[PDB]
């Protein structure tokens, strides 16, 4: 309903494309005062001045971060770090967080959808999805969090890169 | 002349390797704080290493 409408409205302005060979590969996010972009996929960002700037890449954390141009500050995304257990919003159906794990019912994700931000009950971002591992009728999501000041990767066994 | 050239080359390569590995260690230590949204490095760390 209206929650999906507002999610689409914010997504039409925050997430950016990554383009390669006539095919979209990845999604970049504008979180707080930095730009996240998972480093595993490679392509040209579908933007003029976003791709003109200089990035900082880490392969250990499989990501790359950038500083906002001063003329896109207002298009923020209201980062946060509180993670109560329960239900969370996502562009492809609600995720369930329990036992320090992120779960999605069976294959609600497509292969190549790495980079979708997850929003909380108030619309604030919590984690960026990286990969998935399917067991039974569910799939555990390998994502990164922003607990305090360090970024922590959680990855289950047999996770396939998206 | 061969001995002095070899010794100078060895000293230069040693200091170069040590400086490069130290700066790489600094980059590895200070990398994760730049990735967290918002946040700020501790002033003690920001003094012990030049933190932008």
């Amino acid at each position: 309903g209206k929650r999906e409408r507002m999610c689409m409205k914010i997504e039409n302005d925050c997430i950016f494309e990554v383009k390669h060979e006539g095919k979209v590969t990845g999604y970049a996010c504008l979180v707080g005062d930095k730009v996240m972009k998972p480093a595993h996929v490679k392509g040209v960002i579908d933007n003029a001045d976003l791709a003109k700037l200089a990035f900082k890449k880490s392969s250990k954390y499989d990501l790359e971060c950038a500083q906002i141009p001063v003329h896109m500050r207002s298009d923020a995304s209201k980062y946060t770090h509180e993670k109560p257990e329960g239900h969370y919003n996502w562009h492809h159906g609600a995720v369930q967080y329990s036992g320090g794990r992120f779960t999605i019912p069976t294959g609600a994700g497509k292969p190549g959808d790495s980079g979708r931000p997850i929003f909380d009950n108030k619309g604030r971002v919590v984690a960026i999805v990286l990969g998935g591992a399917n067991e039974g009728s569910r799939t555990a999501l390998s994502v990164v969090t922003w607990n305090k000041d360090m970024v922590t990767r959680v990855t289950p066994e047999g996770s396939e890169e998206w | 002349v061969s001995a002095v050239v070899g010794m100078s080359l060895l000293a230069l390569i040693s200091i170069f390797a040590s400086c490069y590995m130290l700066v790489a260690a600094r980059s590895k230590c200070l990398t994760p704080y730049a990735l967290t949204p918002g946040a700020a490095v501790p002033w003690t760390l920001g003094i012990l290493c030049c933190a932008p």
